[PDB]
């Protein structure tokens, strides 16, 4: 029997079958890119998906019902969050780069001018400024929702965080409207290109992070969250100002100064 | 048979370093020069010597009438 | 004036390695100037310069698109 | 370190085995692969 | 003497010259002679026999000063087998020479090479220091 | 709804040697063959792919 | 008692010495590996052209 | 549990020697030659 | 800045629940009504096939391989223009 | 505003997070979450060393701020002394 | 060129490649003072018996090993630099010449006064005359007037290469959609060679470039006659 | 940071403690040997007399050695220090690592 | 038992050993295809007739030797092994996710071979550059293969960053301090603290080029309005934290290795140490495009490269200075352990010194792109590298396996390979002064003698490696089995003997506050 307060874990599959998902759907991507076929990518995201979900299902059977998250073992998964974050918070400095060095040395094959000739970009005031309402919105929300766990009530923290995803729900369907209607496309040069990718991205974020909520909200249903610990909860909220933030610097850069 | 002297019996690795470190400099600062005279100052006087009385269309001429030339025969 | 034409001089709006505007600039110039020109019924002739030092400093390739692509109306710089 | 004697001693002919078995491994494939260059072009 | 796997946790003993007197004796068991020597002991030393006083230091100590800071023909061995295997690497650099290199391009041919030599020499190259400076053009010779 | 939390810690904590992602019962079991065959069934389908792509159909 | 060293090590030693040198001397004159050493004070310079 | 201590922390067996050659042969055997196979295979293409 | 609002007594869930209903969620109601008003269809652009848009270097990998992921008709001509 | 529902960790804590709990309630440390603080560590002062066997790992921080730290097993029995700076710890197993 | 057993840098055709050569001399009389110093001071902490082992204070020998190695380099720093602005200062050139990369090939463009321009290919090997060198010669030479500045403007029009002349002290990559500029000034008359130094594809190794210097005159005439 | 004389005392002290036991004659022969000094005979004085305390005549003879150890190429140092150790020697009866053969490889 | 014990691991120590087992045999497929390049330019004129399979394997071997090779012996084997020992952790922070880290490994090479098998490969060079590496220069499914690979091994380590961090920071004794941990425990932070930031803008450049070929975005194709260099930013942004993240635990393990045979407790210097891996790892985001001194930077721009990228040399000096001093006063044990460390030291220094000429940006010009660029990182990381990781390999070994090697061997090895690297790589330098340019299957007649020297080198390493095989085979075919351990007292790894238990620290060491 251990006498300190770390979590040894029993031996599991999920590693494997999670490395293995990244294979098939890597093998995937090539395989649609070049050899006119669905077929490894689609079992790659089938196992991905079930990867996710029995790991992290393992992670709640640890956790709520075994009880082996100590508070050593929770600080443990705070770094990790911390750190997760702060490495995708780099990955987005990638295009943030991408898209400063396009637009500040606009080339002659744009006509030497941003936006460039023949695109015309969508106005910030409109549709992009509701969608910067809608996630600070939701980054209150999602605080309200905090505060009545960490308080004890049930009904509000519920409500709170249904709020939250609502909103994630609206701006990602307003995001998947502004895509559709939008007059220029991924292929319309380094304006297309850094415009879709990093709100696509972004986009991809808002659907992991609007995921996360939804499964906070059912571990809530079930009540697997105590007024003082509730790991999933906080990180899910991390995760969900990230996203937030990420948008802010989006809105700023590429929508209202690079219009 | 006499008493054998005291000898020095503290600091003797101190004492080899102190005197070694020196050694590893002058190397260095003797050496120093060996590149620098017979490298260096070889090399700028090679060039200076060069060009110094240099004729650059007389050594044209030497290698157009060699025949090198593409573009003067 | 500065007839005698050597090559583009210096120019200290682009001091540095990349040359792409300073070439880029000058094709510009050129053209709007002999559409000023011709627009007022004058001598194309003073624009002159511009072409000079565009055709020095300009690739051959790049001069012959832009002139394909004025001519097809594709031309994404402002004339 | 100190260690224990062998406790299944490699003789120096056990030892020119393995070492001659070893050596062969990564020169035999190899070698036979550089030996026929001029027929995988040539093919 | 017997030292086991599961003792790593113990105290051992180790011959070390910059850790002279280890945490144990190398002998931990004494024999009915040996307790009567270890008894003489704690009398004066010198009534001990040269034989005594060596047995007491065996039992304390396993190698001397001496033995255990003792050169050894190692570096023979390691010098030599070191060059056998360089020159066995000149056998498989032969066996490459001959099955897998064919030949050189053919200016490397004597003649092609004594015709760019001159070439070279007729376009002066490297005439400061690296190569023409090293033909005397007027001998039509290389410099002594 | 009912907090049924109590009843999963009694079921997860049973003394029966079960490794925690097999631990819900059968249902894990059928969940874990499904995941395997798929990974080691498409990784296999992934090797034949190369095998195909490697060589030229000119 | 005399350890692999001091059986073993001089005839090591010797024969290593011996065979590396003969073998690297062999390969480098005897199979035709052309070194391109410098033309300086080597090569009779020839009408090229 | 599982087997501890030296020859058994390890994914290949030691227990006997000539089936660990064999089996170290073939590992660092295959790292090694499959390069020159991938030359060869690049070769046969055309 | 302190915004202009000036509440702090106990930072609590009555707190932020006030702020979500008072604040947060009227402001995503006056940009929602905002944009019902600015919406319907900008003219569509005219056509120049500029070689800087509409890149085909490789087609796409789905439809047949010269329509983006999200075309729309309307809007989104293709290298030879909007389509019939 | 405002009503319950939200379980307590005293209510629902279970295993091993609530074992660490509990012994924190009673100001108890069985699974090592604190740093002990040393006794004088002469040998009538000597640190005590809880274990749940016969033998424990100790490491000495010899004088404050030291960046090597001296380890040795620390056996039942007599106390032993840091090969280091002689300070004493004895084993009391449980 | 480059000649068999060469060790150093081949010999300067211009005054910034003198500079370069006299910096490198610096630099490297410096690398082995160093080199040489840790190597001698590594033999003396090995060869000797005598031993101290307990804990050594750190404090004042790291001002000497940080201060010392800071002096050193500012001491490369300053010529360093010098050498850096000198290279960039205006320079007034006479001529501007283009260059294209290729897959795989050079292209020419004298476009100052007439379209004067060529492609630039390697001599193949069964191909040279004798006494010509393998990998280095071409068909169409880049003809250049002598002890003139020469601005080189250097571009590509497919992937990366990299225009190179050692001997000069010149590399310039060849970038698709930009035009880098160099400057080109030769002390000396003769030929002058380089090869491709960006990574291109499957003959990068076979793209060189040759300048043929003469005077003026026979630049002019050589122009003239290549239209 | 203290005199060579005010060092020496300190240690004399440490081996001259009439209860010294094993363990602290240990920890004091092997701390000592760790400095850049071969340690004054009075050092050695007491620490052998310190070993006829503990009964202890192994390891007089190897503190004998560690002080031949110590002195590295400097061959003058051990038969020096045998010499003003000699009354010593002679009083408690320790034989040197030469007398004993101790010192053949 | 078997399935469960190895593929579905949550063991530091298995993990770590199924890590070492990985890296030894990529390490045998980038040596092959370093011998491929060196048999090709053996002789002048073509070997393989195929320029393009030339630049196929130039691209693998350093793909192989840095991210399948180098990467997993240090961080994944070493590290796992090692750290939570040295910190008395019972396992990593998260021992499950660590497992994954290590199976993306196997898929991420198994993309790397494909990229190879499938048409001409991607002859690209290890920097992938566009356009040579875009669609039109290089289309079809290669490049598109290895970007996969990268991304898997991208998340590998950064998921394994991310473990590090977490477990050093937060699982030692609640006495140690972070300034009381060892070492090669910092080593390892900072180098995991450089992954996680520097891999992910990989990702996005990488990906970026992704999309360039597969879905008509333009970031790198000036015809869109891209610029191929801003993919070389983002390249090297990730690429010189990259070759700082390979020698970091590389010089953690020296500094281990150098204190303990020369019989010390401690290292000279620790805050210093501490301290100088900090700055070189700063210091290592602010340099980058050093490597791209030709691409037609400003001057200014050049001015300041040259001037931070010199900077780096005090810190390192300090750390090679503390190894000297660490020596100093030392009782020497030559062991092969020791010599591999003495090795290091020198060659380090040698590769350093070389890459400060190159600091230089004037000199870079003439030196970029050339043999002399080669020859400063195949001193400084490849020499480096292998010296620091055969250094940990001989010594550990006995720790891990719970066998000795035979010493007389392992010194024989370290001659063999000491010999044939230095024959190998020296002559480069002369290669590279005198202009030839590296990434070339052939060479101008004049760069004969030192190609063919080089390539003779490289058969000498050659032989090392297949005796150093034969040598791990002797140890476990004789089984001696390991005794005692000297220093366990400031060797905590050793202390639950050779090799350690499955669980170790079930009950975790005592460290008071005093
Ligand atoms: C391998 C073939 C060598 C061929 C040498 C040709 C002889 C010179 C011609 C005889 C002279 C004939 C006249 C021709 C002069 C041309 C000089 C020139 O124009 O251009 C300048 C030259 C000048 O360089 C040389 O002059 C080469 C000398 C080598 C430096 C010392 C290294 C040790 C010797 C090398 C052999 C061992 C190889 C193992 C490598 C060891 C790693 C350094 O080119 C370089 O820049 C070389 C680049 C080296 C930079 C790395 C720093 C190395 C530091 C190590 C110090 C080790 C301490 C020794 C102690 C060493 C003990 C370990
Ligand atoms: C282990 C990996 C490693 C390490 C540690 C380094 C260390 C350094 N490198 Fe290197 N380098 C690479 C691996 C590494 N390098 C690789 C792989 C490439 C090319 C990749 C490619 O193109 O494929 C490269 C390329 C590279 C370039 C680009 C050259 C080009 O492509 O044109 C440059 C230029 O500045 C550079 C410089 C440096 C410097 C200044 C250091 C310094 O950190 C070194 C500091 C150390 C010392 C200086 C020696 C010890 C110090 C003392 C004894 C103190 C006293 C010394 C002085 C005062 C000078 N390196
Ligand atoms: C509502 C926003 C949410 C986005 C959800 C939409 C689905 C796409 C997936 C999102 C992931 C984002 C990044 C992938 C890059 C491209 C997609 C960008 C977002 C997007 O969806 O862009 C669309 C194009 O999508 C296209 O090409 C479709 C191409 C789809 C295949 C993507 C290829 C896979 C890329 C590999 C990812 C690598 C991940 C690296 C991980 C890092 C490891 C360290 C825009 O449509 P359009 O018709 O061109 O213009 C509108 C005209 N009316
Ligand atoms: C189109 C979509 C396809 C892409 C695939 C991605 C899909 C969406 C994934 C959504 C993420 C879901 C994560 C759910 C994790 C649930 C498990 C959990 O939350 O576990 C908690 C621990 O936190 C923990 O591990 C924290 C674990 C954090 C996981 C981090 C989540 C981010 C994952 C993003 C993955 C891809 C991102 C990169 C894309 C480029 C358990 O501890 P507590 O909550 O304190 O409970 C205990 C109390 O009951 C005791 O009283
Ligand atoms: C960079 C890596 C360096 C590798 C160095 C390799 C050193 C040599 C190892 C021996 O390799 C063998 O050599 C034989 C020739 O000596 C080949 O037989 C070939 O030649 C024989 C004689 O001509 C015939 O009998 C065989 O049929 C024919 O396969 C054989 O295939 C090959 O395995
Ligand atoms: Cu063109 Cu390399
Ligand atoms: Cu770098
Ligand atoms: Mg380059
Ligand atoms: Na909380
Ligand atoms: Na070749
Ligand atoms: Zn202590």
């Amino acid at each position: 029997h251990q006498t300190h307060a770390y979590h040894m874990v029993n031996p599991s599959p999920w590693p494997l079958t999670g490395a293995l998902s990244a294979l098939l759907m890597t093998s995937g991507l090539t395989m649609w890119f070049h050899f006119n076929s669905m077929t490894l990518l689609m079992i790659g995201l089938t196992t991905n998906m079930l990867t996710m979900y029995q790991w992290w299902r393992d992670v709640i059977r640890e956790s709520t019902f075994q009880g082996h998250h100590t508070p050593a073992v929770q600080k443990g998964l705070r770094y990790g969050m911390i750190l997760f974050i702060i490495s995708e918070v780099l990955f987005f400095t990638g295009f943030f780069w991408a898209f400063y060095h396009s637009s500040l040395a606009p080339t002659p094959e744009l006509g030497g001018c941003w936006p460039p000739t023949g695109i015309h970009p969508l106005n910030p005031l409109e549709v992009p400024l509701l969608n910067t309402s809608v996630l600070l919105a939701s980054g209150v929300s999602i605080t309200w929702a905090h505060h009545s766990l960490m308080e004890g009530d049930r009904k509000h923290m519920l409500q709170a965080l249904f709020i939250t995803i609502t909103l994630g729900v609206y701006f990602t369907l307003l995001q998947a409207s502004e895509y559709y209607e939008a007059p220029f496309t991924i292929s319309d040069g380094v304006y297309g290109s850094t415009f879709f990718v990093a709100t696509g991205f972004h986009g991809l974020h808002v659907i992991i992070g609007s995921t996360f909520l939804i499964v906070c909200f059912f571990r809530q249903l079930k009540f697997h969250f105590t007024s003082n610990h509730h790991f999933g909860f906080e990180a899910a909220a991390w995760y969900w100002h990230f996203v937030d933030v990420v948008w802010l610097f989006l809105y700023v850069s590429i929508y209202w100064w690079g219009s | 048979s006499t008493a054998l002297a005291k000898p020095q019996m503290r600091g003797l690795l101190a004492r080899r370093l102190r005197f070694h470190i020196v050694g590893a400099f002058m190397v260095s600062l003797g050496f120093a020069t060996f590149y620098k005279f017979a490298v260096a100052e070889k090399r700028k006087k090679a060039y200076a010597d060069f060009y110094r009385n240099y004729d650059s269309m007389k050594d044209f001429e030497e290698m157009r009438k060699a025949g090198i030339f593409q573009s003067a025969k | 004036k500065i007839k005698n034409y050597q090559t583009a001089p210096f120019d200290s709006r682009f001091p540095n390695q990349n040359q792409t505007r300073n070439c880029w600039q000058n094709y510009l110039d050129f053209h709007r100037c002999e559409k000023a020109m011709t627009a007022k019924g004058g001598d194309v002739s003073v624009c002159e310069w511009y072409r000079r030092v565009y055709k020095s400093l300009c690739p051959i390739s790049w001069v012959s698109t832009w002139d394909d692509r004025r001519a097809e109306g594709t031309f994404p710089g402002k004339i | 370190i100190t260690a224990k004697p062998a406790k299944t001693p490699t003789s120096p002919k056990e030892q020119a085995i393995g070492l001659s078995v070893t050596f062969l491994s990564f020169l035999l494939p190899a070698g036979w692969v550089l030996y026929h260059l001029d027929n995988y072009k040539k093919s | 003497s017997v030292v086991k796997s599961e003792d790593y946790a113990l105290p051992s003993y180790v011959d070390r010259r910059d850790y002279p007197l280890p945490d144990v004796a190398h002998v931990k068991n004494l024999s009915a002679s040996q307790k009567a020597l270890k008894e003489k002991e704690k009398a004066s030393w010198s009534s001990l026999s040269i034989d005594e006083k060596v047995e007491l230091y065996r039992l304390k100590f396993k190698e001397s000063f001496a033995e255990m800071n003792r050169s050894t023909n190692e570096w023979k061995t390691v010098v030599g087998a070191a060059m056998f295997f360089i020159g066995f690497t000149a056998l498989l650099l032969i066996w490459e020479k001959h099955y897998v290199y064919g030949p050189i391009p053919h200016t490397f041919e004597e003649e092609w090479v004594a015709k760019q030599t001159k070439r070279m020499l007729d376009m002066k190259v490297a005439p400061i220091q690296g190569f023409s400076a090293k033909w005397d053009y007027d001998k039509n010779e290389w410099k002594k | 709804f009912e907090n049924r939390v109590a009843e999963k810690q009694k079921l997860f904590q049973e003394d029966n040697g079960l490794p925690v992602h097999l631990k819900g019962g059968a249902t894990d079991n059928i969940l874990y063959r499904v995941t395997m065959t798929l990974c080691l069934g498409g990784t296999l389908y992934s090797l034949y792919c190369l095998g195909w792509a490697s060589f030229p159909h000119k | 008692a005399p350890d692999f060293h001091d059986k073993y090590g001089n005839a090591v030693l010797a024969s290593g010495a011996t065979f590396c040198v003969a073998v690297w001397v062999y390969m480098a004159t005897q199979i035709g590996i052309e070194w391109n050493p410098s033309p300086v004070g080597r090569v009779t310079p020839k009408e090229w052209r | 549990h599982y087997e501890e201590g030296p020859g058994k922390n390890i994914p290949f067996s030691v227990e006997n020697k000539w089936r660990l050659l064999a089996m170290m042969t073939l590992f660092f055997g295959s790292g090694f030659a499959a390069p020159f196979f991938i030359v060869r295979h690049q070769l046969l293409k055309k | 800045a302190s915004a202009a609002k000036g509440d702090h007594g106990g930072t609590g869930a009555r707190t932020w629940r006030f702020l979500t209903f008072g604040l947060a969620l009227p402001s995503v109601a006056l940009c929602t009504l905002n944009s019902w008003l600015h919406s319907g269809h900008r003219e569509r652009p005219a056509f120049i096939p500029y070689h800087h848009l509409r890149i085909r270097t490789k087609p796409f990998s789905w439809g047949d391989g010269n329509h983006t992921f999200f075309h729309n008709p309307r809007v989104n001509p293709l290298p030879t223009g909007y389509e019939k | 505003a405002s009503g319950g529902g939200v379980p307590t960790d005293e209510e629902q804590a279970t295993g091993l997070e609530r074992e660490v709990m509990l012994a924190a309630r009673k100001g108890q440390d069985p699974y090592n979450i604190l740093a002990p603080k040393a006794t004088s560590g002469t040998k009538e002062d000597p640190n005590l060393v809880p274990s749940i066997t016969n033998k424990r790992i100790v490491g000495c921080i010899c004088e404050e701020d030291n960046s090597t730290v001296i380890w040795f097993w620390l056996h039942k029995g007599e106390a032993q002394r840091c090969p280091s700076c002689g300070t004493h710890y004895k084993l009391v197993p449980h | 060129m480059a000649y068999p057993m060469q060790l150093g840098f081949q010999d300067a055709t211009s005054p910034i490649m003198e500079e370069l050569l006299h910096f490198h001399d610096h630099t490297l009389m410096i690398v082995f003072l160093i080199s040489s110093l840790v190597l001698y001071i590594i033999s003396l902490m090995l060869t000797t018996k005598l031993t101290h082992t307990s804990t050594m204070d750190a404090q004042e020998v790291e001002t000497i090993w940080t201060i010392l190695p800071a002096i050193i380099l500012i001491l490369i720093a300053l010529p360093s630099l010098r050498i850096l602005y000198m290279m960039d200062e205006i320079n007034n050139p006479s001529l501007t010449v283009k260059t294209m990369g290729h897959q795989w090939y050079w292209s020419y463009e004298y476009t100052d006064y007439e379209d004067l321009s060529f492609d630039s290919y390697m001599i193949p090997t069964s191909e040279l005359k004798p006494g010509e060198l393998r990998l280095l010669e071409v068909d169409n030479r880049v003809v250049l007037p002598m002890e003139m500045t020469i601005r080189m403007l250097v571009s590509s029009e497919d992937v990366l290469h990299s225009w190179a002349v050692p001997s000069l002290g010149l590399k310039t990559d060849a970038i698709p959609g930009r035009l880098n500029q160099t400057t080109l000034m030769s002390s000396r008359p003769g030929l002058y060679y380089g090869q491709c130094s960006e990574i291109c594809g499957s003959n990068h190794s076979f793209m060189p470039i040759v300048l043929e210097l003469v005077p003026l005159k026979y630049f002019e005439k050589w122009s003239a006659s290549m239209l | 940071h203290e005199t060579d004389e005010e060092f020496d005392a300190r240690w004399v002290t440490y081996f001259n403690k009439p209860d010294i036991d094993a363990w602290e004659l240990r920890k004091g022969m092997n701390t000592l040997v760790g400095y850049d000094l071969v340690p004054e005979p009075k050092i050695i004085d007491a620490a052998l007399r310190a070993c006829r305390r503990l009964n202890d005549f192994a390891s007089a003879v190897r503190i004998l050695e560690v002080v031949k150890d110590k002195a590295g190429p400097h061959k003058e140092i051990y038969p020096y220090v045998i010499q003003e150790l000699r009354p010593t020697l002679n009083e408690l009866g320790i034989s040197t690592p030469e007398e004993l053969g101790l010192d053949k490889v | 038992m078997f399935i469960n014990r190895w593929l579905f691991s949550t063991n530091h120590k298995d993990i770590g050993t199924l890590y070492l087992l990985f890296g030894a045999w990529a390490g045998m497929v980038g040596t092959a295809l370093s011998l491929l390049i060196r048999a090709e330019l053996g002789q002048p004129g073509t070997l393989l007739g195929d320029d393009q399979i030339y630049n196929v394997v130039v691209t693998a071997h350093a793909f192989v030797m840095i991210f399948f090779m180098v990467m997993p012996i240090m961080i994944g084997g070493f590290g796992n092994w090692l750290v939570p020992l040295m910190i008395g952790a019972p396992d990593m922070a998260f021992p499950r996710m660590n497992n994954m880290s290590f199976w993306l490994l196997p898929p991420s090479f198994l993309l790397l071979l494909a990229s190879s098998m499938v048409e001409a490969g991607a002859g690209t060079g290890w920097t992938v550059y566009p356009p040579l590496a875009g669609n039109l220069a290089h289309a079809g499914a290669s490049v598109d293969l290895t970007i996969f690979s990268l991304h898997l091994a991208g998340v590998s380590s950064i998921l394994g960053a991310i473990n590090f961090i977490t477990t050093i920071i937060n699982m030692k004794p609640p006495a140690m301090s972070q300034y009381q941990t060892p070492l090669f425990v910092w080593s390892v932070m900072i180098t995991a603290v450089l992954l996680l930031l520097s891999l992910p803008v990989l990702a996005a450049g990488i990906t970026m080029l992704l999309t360039d070929r597969n879905l008509n975005t333009t970031f790198f194709d000036p015809a869109g309005g891209g610029d191929p260099i801003l993919y070389q930013h983002l390249f090297w942004f990730f690429g010189h934290p990259e070759v700082y993240i390979l020698i970091l635990p590389g010089f953690g393990m020296i500094s281990h290795i150098v204190t303990y045979y020369s019989g010390k407790k401690e290292p000279f210097g620790y805050m210093g140490m501490v301290w100088a891996m900090m700055s070189i790892g700063f210091l290592g985001f602010i340099v980058w495009a050093h490597h791209m001194f030709t691409v037609g930077m400003d001057v200014d721009t050049r001015a300041y490269f040259t001037s931070a990228t010199m900077i780096i040399a005090i810190p390192t000096g300090v750390k090679v200075f503390s190894w000297l001093a660490t020596l100093h006063g030392g009782n020497i044990k030559w062991s092969p352990a020791m010599m591999w460390a003495l090795g290091f030291i020198f060659l380090f220094t040698v590769g350093g010194l070389t890459g400060i000429v190159l600091a230089n940006s004037s000199l870079d010009i003439v030196l970029h792109d050339t043999y002399y660029v080669v020859a400063h990182f195949h001193y400084v990381l490849s020499m480096g590298a292998v010296f620091a990781i055969m250094g940990g390999f001989v010594h550990w070994f006995p720790l891990f396996s719970g066998y000795t090697l035979n010493d007389t061997w392992a010194k024989i090895h370290f001659a063999i390979m000491f010999v044939g690297v230095n024959m190998t790589f020296f002559p480069q330098h002369f290669l590279g002064l005198s202009g030839m340019p590296r990434r070339y299957s052939d060479y101008p007649d004049a760069y004969t003698m030192w190609n063919t020297i080089s390539s003779m080198g490289s058969f000498i390493s050659l032989t090392a490696v297949m005796l150093m095989v034969f040598i791990i085979w002797e140890a476990f075919a004789s089984k001696r089995e390991v005794l005692t351990v000297d220093l366990t007292t400031t060797n905590l790894e050793w202390l639950n003997g050779c090799p350690p238990p499955y669980h170790t620290f079930e009950e975790p060491t005592y460290v008071n506050l005093k």
